C-alpha cells in the first residue's frame, strides 16, 4: 500500500503513465497549471486612479528638492514611485501560494481516502503528508518575500526600459481655393509632435508640427452640419506653419473629437508649475509603466519556479524516502494495520 | 601584532568550510547513528527502497 500510494501520487501530479482520465475532468493536479495561468490574472485585478498617481508624483518631486531650485527631474522621483508600486504585489503572491497548498491537500486526500480500506492507516498517511506540506509552506513564503525585497533593492534600467500616443485618419475639409475639395490623410499625434502621412506606412512625413504653443477651439455653424469639427489654431504667429484656414478638422462623432482633445491634453496641450512640472510628471509616469511591465513579467516567471523547487519536489522526495520511516514511528504498531469490519 | 591579526582574519574561512561539510554529511549520519543489528524495520525500509 505504501508503494501504491507513492506511485499513485506521483502519477496524478506529474501526469505520467497510462490510464489517464481523458473524459471526466481537467483535474488531478493539472489544476495547478491553471493557477500558474490564473496568478497572471490577480496581478492585473489591481487598479489605481491616475489622478492619485499624478498627485503622488508631484509631491515626490517637491519633497526631493527641499529648498533648491530644480533643473532636472530627480532620479529619486522615479525610484520612490517604483518602490511604492512594487510593495503592492506582496499580497497576490501569498494568495497564489495558499491556493497551491489547497490543491495539494485535495490531491493527497483523493489518493488516500478512496483507495485504502484499512482504518487508521488512511489517517497516518494523510496526517503525515499534510504536516510535511505545511512546513514547506513556511519555507516557501520566506523565499517569496526575499524575492520581492530584492526587486526593491536596486533599479536596473539597462535591459528593456525605455532607453533614451494617438493615431488615426483625419480629413481636412477647408482646402485652399487653388486646390479645393478635402484631403484625407494619416495623422500621428505624439507627446512631442504632430506628423501627417498619406497612408498608414508613415513614410511620407509630409507635414510636421510642434504640440507646444497651440490652442484648441470649437467652430461656429457656418457649414453643412454633417460632421463634428474642431479647430487647431495659433495666436503667437499668424500661421500654423503650413496653414489650412486654422486647420479645421472634422470627425465622425463628438466622442472622437473629445478623445483627440484628451490626447492633446496628455501630450502637454492645455485646455482652451504648468510649463515645467507637468512635463516632468508625464515623463515619470511613462517611465514607471515601462519598468513595472518588466517587474510584472519577472514575477510571473519566477513564482511558479520557486514553488516547484521548494514545495512540490520536496514533497515527492519525502514520500519516496521518508514516508515509511515515519509510519513505523506512529502509535504503538499494534493497532496500525487492523482490519475494519467490512 | 600583524602575525596575530593575520591568523585571526582567516577564521571565518575555516568556519564556513567546516559548516559546509557537516551539512553535507548530516543527512546520512543521522541514520547511521541509529543503526542496530536487531532492527527488522531498517531491513524492511531498505528492501522497499
Amino acid at each position: 500500500m505504501v508503494q501504491q500510494f507513492a506511485v499513485d501520487f506521483e502519477k496524478r501530479i506529474e501526469g505520467s503513465g497510462d490510464q489517464i482520465d481523458t473524459y471526466e475532468l481537467s483535474g488531478g493536479a493539472r489544476i495547478n497549471r491553471i493557477f500558474h495561468e490564473r496568478f497572471p490574472f490577480e496581478l492585473v485585478k489591481m487598479e489605481f486612479d491616475e489622478k492619485e498617481l499624478r498627485r503622488e508624483i508631484s509631491y515626490a518631486i517637491k519633497n526631493i528638492h527641499g529648498i533648491r531650485t530644480g533643473l532636472f527631474t530627480p532620479d529619486m522621483a522615479f525610484e520612490t514611485i517604483v518602490k511604492k508600486q512594487v510593495k503592492k504585489i506582496r499580497e497576490p503572491c501569498l494568495k497564489c501560494v495558499d491556493m497551491v497548498i489547497s490543491e495539494l491537500i485535495s490531491t493527497v486526500r483523493q489518493c488516500t481516502k478512496k483507495l485504502q480500506q484499512y482504518p487508521r492507516l488512511r489517517e497516518e498517511m494523510e496526517r503525515i503528508v499534510t504536516t510535511h506540506i505545511r512546513e514547506r509552506e513556511g519555507r516557501t513564503k520566506e523565499q517569496v518575500m526575499l524575492l520581492i525585497d530584492i526587486e526593491l533593492a536596486y533599479m536596473n534600467t539597462n535591459h528593456e526600459d525605455f532607453i533614451g500616443i494617438r493615431k488615426g485618419w483625419l480629413t481636412i475639409n477647408n482646402i485652399g481655393i487653388m486646390k479645393g475639395g478635402s484631403k484625407e490623410y494619416w495623422f500621428v499625434l505624439t507627446a512631442e509632435n504632430l506628423s501627417w502621412y498619406k497612408d498608414d506606412e508613415e513614410k511620407e512625413k509630409k507635414y510636421m508640427l510642434s504640440v507646444d504653443n497651440l490652442k484648441l477651439r470649437d467652430v461656429e455653424k457656418g457649414f453643412m452640419s454633417s460632421k463634428h469639427i474642431f479647430a487647431l489654431f495659433n495666436t503667437e504667429q499668424r500661421n500654423v506653419y503650413k496653414d489650412y484656414r486654422q486647420l479645421e478638422l472634422a470627425c465622425e462623432t463628438q466622442e472622437e473629437v473629445d478623445s483627440w482633445k484628451a490626447s492633446f491634453l496628455r501630450a502637454g496641450v492645455y485646455p482652451e508649475m504648468d510649463p515645467q512640472l507637468e512635463r516632468q510628471v508625464e515623463t515619470i509616469r511613462n517611465l514607471v509603466d515601462s519598468y513595472m511591465a518588466i517587474v510584472n513579467k519577472t514575477v510571473r516567471d519566477l513564482m511558479p519556479k520557486t514553488i516547484m523547487h521548494l514545495m512540490i519536489n520536496n514533497t515527492k522526495e519525502f514520500i519516496f524516502s521518508e514516508l515509511l520511516a515515519n509510519l513505523y514511528s506512529c502509535g504503538d504498531q499494534n493497532t496500525l494495520m487492523e482490519e475494519s469490519a467490512e | 601584532q600583524q602575525l596575530t591579526n593575520h591568523i585571526r582574519d582567516t577564521l571565518p574561512g575555516l568556519r564556513n568550510k567546516l559548516q559546509s561539510q557537516l551539512l553535507s554529511i548530516e543527512k546520512e549520519v543521522e541514520e547511521y547513528k541509529n543503526f542496530r543489528p536487531d532492527d527488522p524495520a531498517r531491513k524492511t525500509k531498505a528492501l522497499l527502497q
